[PDB]
C-alpha cells in the first residue's frame, strides 16, 4: 500500500505519447502481402470481436 | 484483390482501405505499449525501487 | 502498376517517382501557359488597342 502511493507516474508521458503514437498510425502504407495479411488479420479480429 | 488496383478498373467495387487503419492502430498498440514499457523499466521501476 | 509505386516496397518493386515528377511539371506548365493566355486575352490584348 505504501509504496504504491509514494510513487507517481511521470505526467510528461502524455506529450511524449502524442507525438510517439501519431508516428505509429502515420505509416499508412502497406508496401507488400505480409503486411497486407498482418492488417487484414488485426481488421478482422478487432471487428469479430464486436460482431 | 490487388489486380484491380494494377488495373484501374472502373466498374471494381471493392477498395481495401479499412485493413490500412487496423494496420495503424496494431502498430500504434505496440508503440505506445513499448514506450511504456521503456518508461516503466528505465525510469519509473528504479523510482519504485527508491520508494 | 501505380499501385506498384504506391506499394513503394524496395527499390526493385516499381519505384516512380519519376512518372509523378513529369506529372507534377506537366500540371505547372500548362496551368503557367493558360494563366499568361488568360492575362494577355483579357488584360493585356485591351491594353494593346489603347496603346
Amino acid at each position: 500500500e505504501e509504496s504504491i502511493k509514494r510513487h507517481k507516474w511521470n505526467d510528461f508521458a502524455e506529450d511524449s505519447l502524442r507525438v510517439i503514437q501519431h508516428n505509429a498510425l502515420e505509416d499508412r502504407s502497406i508496401s507488400d502481402k505480409q503486411q497486407w495479411d498482418a492488417a487484414i488479420y488485426f481488421m478482422e479480429e478487432a471487428l469479430q470481436a464486436r460482431l | 484483390g490487388f489486380y484491380y488496383y494494377q488495373r484501374h478498373f472502373v466498374d471494381s467495387e471493392l477498395e481495401c482501405n479499412d485493413v490500412v487503419l487496423f494496420w495503424r492502430i496494431q502498430r500504434m498498440l505496440a508503440i505506445t505499449a513499448n514506450t511504456l514499457r521503456q518508461q516503466l523499466t528505465n525510469t519509473e521501476v528504479r523510482r519504485l525501487e527508491k520508494n
